[PDB]
């Protein structure tokens, strides 16, 4: 996949075998008045392997 | 872009959708520019959310 953070932070192999979980965890990981302790780096010199 | 860089001394650069970086070869149809002046302190407030 191409774009910011499948290119800078966690690239997915192209022969990739096996399963991959998503669920929505809004209570768990969201919070009133803004919860930004998660950090995405969408700034690198190239792609990532 | 290079007016956009070298151009003004560019108070404020800060944007958090898309990367200023990886813009030049980007590439879309329309743009939504809107120009006003204001103060020191509100540059620093315009801000989303
Ligand atoms: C991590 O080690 C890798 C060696 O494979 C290097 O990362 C590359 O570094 C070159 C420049 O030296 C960049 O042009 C590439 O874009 C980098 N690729 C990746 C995937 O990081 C480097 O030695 C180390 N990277 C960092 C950021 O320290």
């Amino acid at each position: 996949q191409t774009g910011n953070i499948a290119d800078y932070n966690y690239k997915l192999p192209d022969d990739f075998t096996g399963c991959v979980i998503a669920w929505n965890s809004n209570k768990l990981d969201s919070k009133h008045s803004g919860n930004y302790d998660y950090w995405y780096r969408l700034f690198r010199k190239s792609k990532l392997k | 872009y290079s007016v956009l860089y070298n151009f003004a001394p560019f108070f404020a650069f800060k944007c958090y959708g898309v990367s200023p970086t990886k813009l030049n070869d980007l590439c879309f149809t329309n743009v939504y520019a809107d120009s006003f002046v204001i103060k020191g302190n509100e540059v620093s407030q315009i801000a989303p959310g």
